[PDB]
């Protein structure tokens, strides 16, 4: 399937496979930044027309850059 | 992956909207567009004693009843002066979500 | 087990159902919903004390730990155990879709 | 559904498995002596079917609990009434370690890690039957033994070299004593009854495995280990595979399917962890715990109502912790 | 994963593995295990943020709820996933007993 980046994966050192989507998501917080990027299966992603886990997810008072991509290590922005 | 918009397909129905600034299209249904291409798009007839407002997902490089939409990205509805043989046309072309269902003059 | 009559016909003060009441718009912010408009998420509360439906042994074993040694901080918490589907009706264009959710609605809980 | 005595025909093979030292000592006091010894006091065992083939034994090393790496000096007297295979598979061990394996007549050394090799060495000695007269044997040219232990006949060997400071600083020798440091690991064959509804099903296949008993003296959670693998030869298999595991107390199942290719759903009313090798392999479904019924009948009837019919065969077993399923072709 | 790799290299505040090791006799009264007098049992710790290792959409929607609703009270709370047996050397009367036990030791600790 696809080969997503999952930034807590270590013994497969930041490699997850996944059939759905590459998930990315950056939080700018007022002292540091975390970045979770990890795979979505296919049953995961409901509806399946439009996820609302992958659906933009911008709200305010954070700025979360949730990204959804399609290749393979992409989810790395 | 860009996906869907969040247009209302409310297809013909009747309103009560007309000499105001602004209106709610009081369609009841928020709809995912089919296809990513699409962008919400509202048509507003004014025909004699009868107003009838419709509303659905619109593909912007194909004519929608022959015609093109100039501001297809635009993110709110603007009714523009549509010109037809006695007929009070009006259509407005929108790019963010459910902003079809809020409508401006 | 902690499961909904229990939880809401006798108030208890440890794991338990809470009542919850989510709307998909005012607080989710989902837009996209059709038919219902709300559900009984339910959630797990309050505190575990020892010996209270347990869960797995090393729940057993921290929960005897705190009677022993409360100040530790290492016990078992609330936990839904049971969950249940949740059906919705979704518009992809002018042909409607029904669908359903599974694992939304918590019939019990457990401490873990 | 006949309740008959488990052949070998049938689908489901239980076994239990458990770790025992006919007897053994230990000592901290090997500390100022060069060299530690250990003692593998062999003894035939109980099965007459071993004649001619001269069984392999092997060997797993750790260092202790309180040890990280185990570099002192490690003798190895293996006494063995018959010829004997030995092969050592060492872990976290520092090379240049001197292994020197003191064996009988007939017996070698074997290494799964030949780095050691090159300072292993096999002598063939004399030495006595008896443990007390094997003991005396061994301070006669070492003055000390770090550990001594009693094991019968089997196929693996747990050793964690170390000296332990809990135990003394002399040596006696007690068939009561035990410890996690040195144990030996044991398998026996566990009789059970069912049967069998339909044949080996080229889609979709069911069987019932029943547990009573972990083999549990006390009253905490315990592990059962499912093995599931063809029935014949190293060729993977594609199969759909529903499992109906009962256990009366509470254990916690252990999926071990091995050669094993496609689906595969367990419904049982016990916590289940499963392999890591079977997880890749197959699809296999998150179990939901339901309190399934009581009796043959009611779990076949009620699997039957589940959809998850026709059930491959039914299986009881009173008392065990580890189960083998075996796939026909 | 959440699991002693990632969690003890580093300085971690959501759900994870937390060391903890337990004397059985000092810190449980258990005189009935006699070896070992202590194991690593490890415990699930921390608060669960927005798309933590949620197992279930049960459990993405209470972490979005509360994330929209912080007042709430009402987040998924750390929970173990997957637990290793622990080896324990039992005396039944005089005959000691080597028992394999299980869910001693967490290594996965989920939000959930």
């Amino acid at each position: 399937a696809l080969q997503c980046f999952c930034h807590l994966c270590t013994k497969d050192n930041f490699t997850c496979v996944t059939d759905g989507l590459c998930f990315v998501s950056v939080t700018e917080t007022t002292d540091k930044v975390i970045h979770n990027s990890m795979c979505i299966a296919e049953i995961d992603l409901i509806p399946r027309d439009r996820p609302f886990v992958c659906a933009p997810s911008s709200k305010t008072g954070s700025v979360t850059t949730t990204y959804c991509c399609n290749q393979d290590h992409c989810n790395k922005i | 992956v860009k996906f869907p918009q969040l247009c209302k397909f409310c297809d013909v129905r009747f309103s009560t909207c007309d000499n105001q600034k602004s209106c709610m299209s009081n369609c009841s249904i928020t709809s995912i567009c089919e296809k990513p291409q699409e962008v919400c798009v509202a048509v507003w007839r004014k025909n004699d004693e009868n107003i009838t407002l419709e509303t659905v997902c619109h593909d912007p490089k194909l004519p929608y009843h022959d015609f093109i939409l100039e501001d297809a990205a635009s993110p709110k509805c603007i009714m523009k002066e549509k010109k037809k043989p006695g007929e009070t046309f009006f259509m407005c072309s929108c790019s963010s979500d459910e902003c079809n269902d809020n409508i401006i003059f | 087990a902690l499961d909904t009559n229990y939880c809401f016909r006798n108030l208890e003060e440890n794991c338990c159902v809470r009542p919850l009441y989510i709307d998909f718009r005012q607080d989710l912010g989902w837009k996209w919903v059709h038919e219902p408009k709300g559900y009984y998420a339910n959630f797990c509360s309050g505190p575990c004390p020892y010996l209270r439906s347990a869960d797995t042994t090393h729940s057993t074993v921290l929960g005897l730990y705190n009677t022993l040694n409360p100040e530790a901080s290492a016990s078992p918490c609330c936990v839904p155990q049971d969950l249940e589907p949740l059906t919705i009706l979704y518009y992809v264009g002018r042909t409607p879709k029904v669908e359903q959710l599974s694992n939304m609605v918590v019939k019990s809980c457990k401490c873990s | 559904c006949e309740l008959l005595p488990v052949g070998v025909g049938h689908p489901v093979q239980a076994m239990l498995k458990s770790f025992t030292a006919l007897s053994g000592c230990a000592s901290r006091g090997t500390t100022s002596h060069p060299q530690e010894v250990h003692i593998i006091n062999l003894r035939k065992g109980s099965a007459q079917g071993a004649r001619e083939k001269t069984a392999e034994v092997a060997l797993h090393l750790r260092p202790i609990q309180s040890l990280h790496v185990h570099q002192k000096p490690l003798v190895f007297i293996l006494n063995s009434p018959q010829p004997i295979l030995w092969k050592v598979r060492t872990e976290k061990l520092a090379p240049g370690v001197k292994r020197i394996f003191h064996v009988v007549e007939g017996s070698e050394v074997h290494f799964e890690v030949g780095n050691f090799s090159k300072s292993g060495e096999v002598k063939v000695e004399t030495l006595p039957h008896g443990n007390e007269h094997l003991l005396n044997w061994a301070h006669h040219r070492y003055t000390a033994v770090t550990s001594f232990s009693e094991l019968r006949m089997a196929h693996d060997i747990y050793i964690k070299v170390g000296e332990d400071p809990v135990f003394s600083e002399t040596c006696k020798i007690d068939n009561k004593f035990l410890s996690l440091n040195y144990l030996a690991s044991y398998i026996e064959p566990q009789p059970s009854t069912g049967c069998v509804l339909s044949g080996p099903d080229h889609e979709q296949e069911v069987h019932i495995i029943e547990l009573q008993a972990p083999n549990s003296s006390s009253a905490f959670q315990v592990d059962v280990i499912v093995d599931l693998r063809p029935l014949d030869g190293d060729i993977p298999l594609h199969r759909d595979v529903v499992l109906l595991l009962k256990g009366e107390k509470s254990v916690n199942w252990v999926i071990k399917a091995h050669k094993v290719m496609g689906k595969l759903e367990i419904m049982t009313s016990d916590t289940v962890s499963l392999s890591e090798d079977t997880e890749r392999l197959m699809q296999v479904s998150k179990t939901v715990k339901q309190k399934l019924p009581a009796g043959s009948q009611a779990l076949i009837q009620w699997a039957e109502e589940n959809g998850f019919n026709p059930v491959t065969s039914y299986t009881n077993t009173p008392v065990a912790n580890h189960f083998n399923l075996r796939l026909r072709e």
